[PDB]
């Protein structure tokens, strides 16, 4: 009964992401908890922020073909394209991430297989774009 | 959830 609940919300999950892009079709991959940092190179060190939440990579029907989200639990959500400017490291249980801003990001996951499993998707659709 | 003590980023990112 939680995990049909869970089914439920990830049935939700997917159309709420739809409704503020249409041109997502399915989500690839979920997980647990994660929690967002970002990296302050004038201080040199790394600085909580307000995310916290369920991580979703989805795929889109049209270029860039994945994105992924992460749904905080306040309402302020990341968002993140799957374009080839996107790079990756992992340090289990954290995944460092730059961007097209050059901005640099940590995911800490509560579950190491879900930063496991993730971060080889990401690696997957990286070198798909 | 960890303070913030992560890891350094790769050093070409800064």
């Amino acid at each position: 009964l939680m995990e049909a609940l869970s089914r439920a919300g990830q049935e939700m999950s997917l159309a709420a992401l739809k409704q503020h892009d249409p041109y997502i079709t399915s989500i690839a991959d979920l997980t647990g908890q994660v929690a967002l940092y970002t990296f302050c190179p004038k201080a040199n060190q790394w600085e909580k922020t307000d995310i916290e939440g369920t991580l979703f990579v989805y795929r889109r029907s049209a270029s860039p073909y994945h994105g992924f989200t992460i749904v905080n639990r306040n309402m302020h959500n990341l968002v993140e394209p799957v374009n080839k400017d996107l790079e990756f490291q992992l340090h289990e249980p954290f995944l460092l991430y730059r961007n097209a801003s050059l901005s640099i990001y940590s995911i800490w996951f509560y579950d190491k297989n879900d930063c496991h499993r993730i971060a080889k998707l990401m690696a997957d659709v990286v070198e798909e774009e | 959830p960890s303070p913030s003590v992560l890891p350094k980023p790769p050093s070409h990112w800064v």
